[PDB]
RNA sequence: CAAAAUCGAGAGGA
DNA sequence: CTAGTTGATCTCATATCAGGAGAAGGAGCAGAGCGAATAC
DNA sequence: GTATTCGCTCTGCTCCTTCTCCCATCCTCTCGATATGAGATCAACTAG
């Protein structure tokens, strides 16, 4: 449930940040979600 | 605490699941089908074992 | 001489000595020969039915219809036990025949090559069993045969059995197949049936499975639902329209005021365990393998034969006047002896029963202990022995009990000779309690007969007698009628291990029957 | 949490039947002899015995019918053996 | 006169 | 020579994410050069 | 009749995607999981 900005050196992404997201309760298992910026109109 | 409870999670779908199975077959039958039958308890107990 | 459709002459003496329905029989089966196309004769045991296929062949061979002119070198597939009757009778009806024998009995005395090389250059009716067919599948099939017809042969009912992939290999489309009884288990066998006789009509076997097994055989249950015996009503209805043309089923109900026969009976005796027999049971089905079984661990084989065992006698445990197998410890053995008294003092001729070979050893001795005259028959005996036991057994009124084991006691043998049937033990498949109870009521029967099949009550054998109930309920739901009553008698579970001792048309008809089909 | 979590499983041919759970037991741990006979078992006899310390899991369901007409009635069968919690 | 299985997991030692 | 018995064998039948590196194969583009082919 | 193209071929360059192999040696221990018989043939008897 929070905000993780990493960046693989060896990749075709500058950044992805993810977020675990997971109900508090135990209803199902995390579901992830990425946010990215493709690399270098 | 978390891990006991990922296991009785997946194992409780399962028995649900498996009960769903069991009532269904003697429903199409036409028949009423006991609980007692249809809960396979040991589905919890030697999962967790 | 009898002058059919198109130039089939059969001889008028030899027509002349054919009841109705068996000229009737007669002229199907040429109709048939006339597409093209193979055919079972569903008449019931003992209606008669190698003199049918004998009168058409010999009317065929005698028209010289048009490879071949009139009669190619046909083959027949019989059980060994009515073999020489099969020759007796080809020597009897039409003695022009050359009927040669590919057995190790045989007439030959060279290499049977050689006889069924002889035989298809000659035109000659060679006969054999299963196993040389299964044996020489190669050689039989090489030589351009006329007719495969097969006696008996439900023996086929098993699709993958290598006799069947056997005898699926002849090219002919004349295929015949003898049987009063051409479904015994379940539709598969019909299916396996219609694949030898017509590949086609039927489709492949798992659709035939989904279209029809399932809709038809789920329909009878006790539990089925209204809508869903509606279904398998109109499938049975159906597959009955599909598969007419090719059976030919007459019973012995229609045809008994025209063929004289006397009266039949059909009591079943519900017999009662004896205090150590009881005890054996009780013990048993109190054992843990019966309760390992219940629980799936083990194959269900051992428990149902030892079940078995224990209801014929108890043999497991050998317990003078004690012997092994001494009549008075199984209460069978004592109603046994009691008929045999009556009927020894009614001067009457028994025919004694038995599935298993060592329960009919113990009967033969019971019976040496007694004076009563017998004469036994089984697999063991010599099959050239065995038509001439028929012989003499129909020949002298002696013999008062006559023992037989099931599978070769049944399967066409003519006992007319007999008066009293008794069937000492139940199977799994009702067909060979029918053949075996059908070996005395025949063409020839001049003596009321009636018959006496032993069930020990709240055993086993009752739960057996339960599944061939149903059995006859599933087959009567297709060859005689689909309005077949639901068999309720028992829902047919795995507690039977358990003992409960007692004490051209116009367009508006083909609209309105398919609109009939379609609202069941 | 688990158990009133999982939804209930509505299946009919009609007949329905969603079979609704609602509370949870736990009886302290306990051992049934061959016979069958429910005793109280001490870790030192577990590990004596090689068997396993464990306590048997209770739910009370709540079955309901549903077929037509209203003709509801709910069927409660109390302390329903669910499994063995170690 | 030689009697005493295999496959996976884990913890260790130098 | 020649019928009867004994064993072995075989068939059928019974229910119910935090690898990587290097080779191989095909892909798509790019231009060179030569057959004919228009055309001055 | 030779420029002139030109289309077609024929390499052949990159460039990507696919696939396939490899990962120190030796040693000790524990623990959990992983039928039954009827019948027919045939061959050797087993005697006549
Ligand atoms: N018209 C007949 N004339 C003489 N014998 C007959 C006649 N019809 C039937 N039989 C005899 O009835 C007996 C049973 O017939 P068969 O075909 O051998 O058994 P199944 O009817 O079960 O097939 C046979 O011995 C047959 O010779």
């Amino acid at each position: 449930n929070t905000v993780y900005v990493f960046a693989k050196k060896d990749s075709k992404y500058a950044y992805t940040g993810e977020c675990r997201s997971c109900l508090e309760n135990s209803s199902r298992p995390t579901s992830t979600i990425w946010v990215s910026m493709l690399a270098r109109a | 605490g978390p891990l006991l409870a990922f296991l009785f999670r997946g194992m409780f779908k399962n028995l649900l699941k498996e009960v769903r199975i069991y009532a269904q077959k003697f429903i199409d039958r036409g028949k009423d089908f006991n609980l007692e039958l249809a809960i396979k308890t040991r589905i919890i107990s030697d999962g967790l074992k | 001489d009898a002058e059919f459709d198109e130039g089939f002459k059969v001889p008028g003496f030899l027509f002349k000595k054919l009841f109705k329905y068996q000229q009737t029989g007669v002229r199907w089966l040429w109709e048939l020969h006339c597409q093209q196309a193979g055919g079972i004769l569903g008449d019931e045991m003992g209606l008669g039915k190698t003199i049918q296929i004998i009168a058409f062949l010999a009317g065929l061979s005698y028209s010289k219809i048009r490879r071949f002119e009139g009669l190619g070198p046909t083959v027949i597939v019989c059980p060994t036990t009515v073999m020489h009757q099969w020759v007796k009778e080809f020597h009897t009806w039409w003695p022009p025949f050359r009927v040669a024998i590919l057995h190790e009995t045989g007439s030959y005395t060279h290499k049977k090559e050689k006889l069924i090389r002889d035989v298809a250059h000659c035109h000659g009716i060679l006969i054999t069993s299963y196993s040389y067919i299964r044996l020489m599948q190669d050689d039989i099939s090489r030589y351009d045969w006329h007719y495969v017809i097969l006696d008996e042969g439900h023996k086929i009912r098993n699709p993958n059995a290598a006799v069947t992939l056997a005898c699926k290999q002849f090219r002919t489309p004349h295929r015949i197949i003898l049987s009063g009884s051409p479904m015994q288990n379940n539709l598969r066998e019909l299916w396996s049936l219609f694949d030898f006789i017509f590949p086609g009509k039927l489709g492949t076997l798992p659709v035939f499975m989904e279209q029809f097994s399932v809709p038809i055989t789920m329909g009878g249950y006790s539990n089925a639902s209204p809508v869903q015996v509606k279904t398998a009503y109109k499938c049975a209805c159906v597959l009955r329209d599909t598969i007419n043309p090719y059976l030919l089923r007459r019973m012995k109900s229609d045809v008994k005021m025209s063929l004289s026969l006397p009266d039949k009976n059909e009591q079943v005796l519900f017999c009662r365990l004896t205090d150590e027999q009881h005890k054996v049971y009780q013990n048993f089905v109190d054992s843990k393998e019966v309760y390992r079984i219940l629980n799936g661990e083990m194959q269900i084989f051992s428990g149902l034969i030892a079940l078995r065992k224990i209801c014929n006698h108890p043999d497991l445990f050998s317990g003078e006047e004690d012997q092994f197998g001494y009549w008075k410890r199984s209460g069978k053995m004592i109603v046994v002896e009691s008929l045999l008294k009556i009927w020894h003092k009614q001067g009457q001729r028994v025919l004694l029963f038995s599935q298993s070979r060592q329960m009919l050893d113990i009967l033969e001795v019971f019976l040496r202990a007694q004076k009563y005259t017998y004469l036994k028959m089984d697999g063991t005996t010599t099959i050239a022995s065995r038509q001439p036991l028929i012989t003499r057994y129909n020949e002298d009124t002696s013999i008062f009990v006559f023992l037989l084991t099931t599978r070769v006691g049944g399967l066409g043998v003519n006992l007319t000779g007999a008066n009293r049937v008794v069937i000492y033990d139940p199977d799994w498949n009702p067909s060979t309690d029918t053949q075996a109870r059908e070996r005395a009521w025949r063409i020839g029967q001049k003596k009321q007969v009636t018959v006496y099949r032993l069930l020990t009550a709240g055993t086993i054998e009752e739960k057996i007698y339960h599944r061939q109930i149903f059995k006859q309920f599933l087959t009567n739901r297709v060859l005689k009628d689909p309005k077949q009553r639901r068999f309720f008698k028992s829902n047919d579970l795995y507690e039977l291990f358990t003992l409960t001792s007692p004490d051209p048309l116009a367009s508006s008809s083909l609209l309105a029957k398919m609109r009939a089909r379609n609202h069941l | 949490r688990i158990v009133e979590d999982a939804p209930p499983i509505d299946l009919q041919a009609p007949p329905r039947y969603l079979l609704k759970f609602e509370q949870i037991y736990l009886s302290k741990p306990t051992h049934w002899e061959r016979d069958g006979a429910p005793s109280p078992m001490m870790p030192n006899e577990a590990r004596l015995r090689n068997l396993t310390y464990s306590a048997p899991l209770y739910v009370d369901i709540t079955k309901t019918v549903i077929k037509e007409g209203e003709e509801q009635l709910q069927t409660q069968h109390q302390k329903t053996f669910i499994g063995k919690i170690p």
